[PDB]
């Protein structure tokens, strides 16, 4: 533990890339979080929202 | 059959024009919920239920 | 634009609508504004032959 400064900083660097990769997952209330199952299920005026 | 003993039929194993569907006026509501009407030539599915 | 149509068919003269006679005969776009009027004309538009 005696670099711990510098291996935070590149944890905390690797844990935000990882949480932004992890909110793709995510469908926010729509029907999916996959925009091509949208595109192919839905009519754009559905598919819009 | 009546609706409180409504019959469920299951549909597996077969290649399905739904165009036929759309395109009768036969039916005065064909309306759909989770997908569009049209894209169901495009796409495959599993538990199809009548 | 004027035309005659059925009365279960006058659903069908609106943005964003599945039928018959707004794929084959009259569509509206989804960005459409304006106003859709409608009457009954079986009083003119109808023969009893």
């Amino acid at each position: 533990s005696a670099l711990g400064k510098l291996q935070d900083v590149v944890n905390q660097n690797a844990q935000a890339l990882n949480t932004l990769v992890k909110q793709l997952s995510s469908n926010f209330g729509a029907i999916s979080s996959v925009l091509n199952d949208i595109l192919s299920r839905l009519d754009p005026p559905e598919a819009e929202v | 059959a009546s609706v409180y003993a409504w019959n469920r039929k299951r549909i597996s194993n077969c290649v399905a024009d739904y165009s036929v569907l759309y395109n009768s006026a036969s039916f005065s509501t064909f309306k759909c919920y989770g997908v569009s009407p049209t894209k169901l030539n495009d796409l495959c599915f599993t538990n199809v239920y009548a | 634009d004027s035309f005659v149509i059925r009365g279960d068919e006058v659903r069908q003269i609106a943005p964003g609508q599945t039928g018959k006679i707004a794929d084959y005969n009259y569509k509206l776009p989804d960005d459409f504004t304006g106003c859709v009027i409608a009457w009954n004309s079986n009083n003119l538009d109808s023969k009893v032959g």
